């Protein structure tokens, strides 16, 4: 797990 | 002939990165670069961290520039190629993510800023950081 965004 | 790439590899070298001073939250960008037959892509990365969370990170996105439809479905793996000229401190998205126009995904704690020091001699030969980004494509 652990993606996550810089933009949203 | 109804054809689509599907997947795509693309490799990134940051020069003199020991330079790159950027601060917290502060970013680099790749050129854009387009996967074929439509989508356009680049890169961004945090040198310090996109937030204190990641204070000690480099963080990693993939970034969505444009697309005919609504969105982009893809699985991503980021990596660094050493000094050998192999793949290290790979990670991967283990499923797919939505992208849309102007979204990133990515790895927000990806590498160890005192690590990638650390083994300079390996890992940033001549300074160089190269990071190596392959795709996987499935719904356009």
């Amino acid at each position: 797990p652990d993606v996550s965004s810089s933009t949203h | 002939g109804s054809g689509k790439v599907v997947k795509f590899s693309y490799m990134w070298t940051i020069n003199n990165f020991s330079f790159c001073r950027e601060e917290m939250g502060e970013v680099i960008k790749s050129s854009t670069f387009s996967s074929g037959a439509k989508l356009k892509w680049c890169l961004r990365v945090n040198p310090k961290g996109l937030d204190e969370e990641s204070k000690d990170y480099l963080s990693l996105y993939l970034l969505l520039v444009s697309c005919p439809k609504s969105e982009v479905r893809a699985k991503f793996k980021f990596s660094i190629l050493n000094a050998k000229g192999e793949e290290t401190k790979a990670m991967e998205s283990q499923r797919a993510y939505r992208f849309v126009q102007g979204k990133d995904w990515g790895f927000k704690k990806f590498i160890r800023r005192d690590f990638l020091l650390d083994e300079a001699n390996g890992l940033l030969p001549d300074d160089k950081l190269t990071l190596f980004c392959e795709v996987s494509v499935v719904q356009d």
